[PDB]
């Protein structure tokens, strides 16, 4: 696309100004399923994503890979239990998505993760 | 004297913009109705919407 690099800036500026006025990003992002599918027109697209049951029972329009799987920015994807040192087995484990908000005034950020884990209750 | 050109209805060119019939039950009949069902074709588009 024209001019992202630009709009990615303007993107960090409207987030950081979210944090400060204390109307925080996580009350204005839902999160929805994966996406498999979509049609474009010129600059208008109609993705398609699952929201229940597991990523592979959908079916892509690909012919190459019908199946999908879950893609992670692996930059941003911390694991906990290793991290925590449980001493734990790995199983079946949890997935939370988390931000991190930091408040100093004119010097803000946010940080983003993926987090996996057996922990239920994160606290 | 005079006679008296006699005319008929049917003979006209007129009846062919209407259908004639007798009721001779209509002196009895509240309203009545008659219905239609239409269906309209339709055309298939494509892309997102």
């Amino acid at each position: 696309d024209r001019r992202t690099a630009a709009r990615l800036e303007r993107f960090a500026t409207v987030l950081r100004a979210m944090i400060r006025s204390h109307v925080f990003p996580h009350r204005a992002l839902h999160v929805l399923g994966g996406l498999l599918g979509h049609v474009t027109q010129d600059r208008l697209a109609s993705v398609t994503c699952v929201a229940r049951g597991d990523q592979e029972a959908a079916r892509t329009n690909d012919m190459a890979a019908r199946r999908s799987q879950v893609h992670v920015p692996a930059c941003a994807l911390m694991d906990v239990d290793r991290e925590l040192r449980l001493g734990g087995d790995d199983g079946l484990r949890f997935a939370y998505l988390v931000f991190v908000y930091t408040q100093r005034h004119r010097r803000e950020a946010l940080r983003v993760h993926v987090a996996v884990s057996r922990l239920p209750e994160l606290g | 004297c005079s006679t008296l050109s006699l005319v008929r209805f049917l003979e006209l060119g007129l009846s062919v913009a209407c259908v004639c019939t007798k009721f001779p039950e209509l002196s009895y009949v509240a309203e009545g109705t008659i219905q239609f069902e239409v269906q309209q074709p339709m055309i298939a588009r494509d892309g997102p919407h």
